[PDB]
């Protein structure tokens, strides 16, 4: 999810 | 881990360098109301997830649990900061500096009044305790955190609570008085936690009817409280 | 006003004492379970608990100085908290169960009969779990239960009732041998899981004006213009 | 009134 992309960074 | 081994100090200076800006908005009717607010809050969410990262022992939870916490947390804690720069005007919430709206401005869209009602009286509430900005940074990690890594989350829990009495005692407050506080500011975490369970109703319901578009981050954000 | 000139000792007292009774259900051993025989069950025992809750409010130091007005809106506001605050007391001690009633205890499966309440019910028995993990005392319980009531409709003399109840938590953590530093720990800890309970309250009124609009049960008069309040 | 308003004053 967008939100899991977000974060990983 | 180090997040634990902070200092009170340490912890509130952490958190004030964490604190996202105070974004601008595209300052009618239903349609346009709610695309400035959708908009606006989009491009908060985004400030939301980097500080998020910055809050102490966040970043030792695992990505899964870190979604988690923001899924269920965002609305709150973007009720909490319009809360809180709405303080020193009393009777409007200020959504941007260049977006104050007053509660008569909430009735534009259906259900909203309600909650800006709400929101005018949890800013109320702030105002009359003096609410100071280290105590502010303090209670909307704690949304975040609340809203072996269960133990964790408490650990760190635990210390922002340090943190607040810390504050709180370093202000001249007597022991009597912190504990009092203490209870009275988390106790407004109650109203702002229904709240945002309220507003979250009206969004899954606005989206149902596709009233404006809603990012797609929204979407999955609003989508995870279904 | 009186509830201000109470000692700690003396409001928990007075808290104990104004306990209400623990009810049965009307469950029906003869019959398998459906979601409305299910729903008809747990209407049936909260509406015969807000009775006694209502009684119990005006027992809570402080609460009859209000408006009658004042009165209807923090119950309006907080029944379902304090039905499910009760709940999740009294089920401490029944690990992976709900004690609704002494003749009605349930697993997360049996909530399964409800659409959308095993969820809830879920949420409920991890509340109960940590309550248990913390040890919560008697004398807590019922504090959290009148700070519920006094708190969750209030957005000054709530606000100095309220502040004499945390007076009490302490007090109890003090007496209880915590040191100062656990005790504010421990009264944070406490007040967090309000914002976990009202949490549940919302999102249960949400589902039960949902089986209202299905007409699943009948509802009492009392349950209907108490649900209406959140709507 | 309400039901609730009659069951506060009994
Ligand atoms: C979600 N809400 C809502 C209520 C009625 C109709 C539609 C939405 S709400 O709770 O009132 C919420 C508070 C504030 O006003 C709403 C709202 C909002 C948030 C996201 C969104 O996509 C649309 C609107 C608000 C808002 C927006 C930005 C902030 O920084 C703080 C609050
Ligand atoms: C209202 N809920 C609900 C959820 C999904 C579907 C239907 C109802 S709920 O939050 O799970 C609520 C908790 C507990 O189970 C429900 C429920 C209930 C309350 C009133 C009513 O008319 C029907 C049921 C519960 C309950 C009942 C009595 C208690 O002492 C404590 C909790």
């Amino acid at each position: 999810k967008i939100l899991h992309r977000l974060l990983q960074d | 881990s180090l997040a634990l081994s902070l200092t009170a100090d340490q912890m509130v200076s952490a958190l004030l360098d964490a604190e996202p800006p105070i974004l601008y908005s595209e300052y009618f009717s239903e349609a346009s109301m709610m695309g400035l607010l959708t908009n606006l809050a989009d491009r908060e969410l985004v400030h939301m997830i980097n500080w998020a990262k910055r809050v102490p022992g966040f970043v030792d939870l695992t990505l899964h649990d870190q979604v988690h916490l923001l899924e269920c947390a965002w609305l709150e804690i973007l009720m909490i900061g319009l809360v809180w720069r709405s303080m020193e005007h009393p009777g409007k919430l200020l959504f941007a500096p260049n977006l104050l709206l007053d509660r008569n401005q909430g009735k534009c869209v259906e259900g909203m009044v309600e909650i800006f009602d709400m929101l005018l009286a949890t800013s109320s509430r702030f105002r009359m305790m003096n609410l100071q900005g280290e105590e502010f940074v303090c209670l909307k990690s704690i949304i975040l955190l609340n809203s072996e890594e269960k133990d964790h989350i408490h650990r760190v829990l635990d210390k922002i609570t340090d943190t607040l009495i810390h504050l709180m005692a370093k202000a001249g407050l007597t022991l009597q008085q912190q504990h009092q506080r203490l209870a009275q500011l988390l106790l407004i975490l109650s109203h702002i936690r229904h709240m945002s369970n309220k507003g979250m109703e009206h969004l899954y319901s606005m989206k149902c009817k596709n009233v404006v578009p809603l990012s797609d981050l929204l979407l999955e954000m609003l989508d995870a409280h279904r």
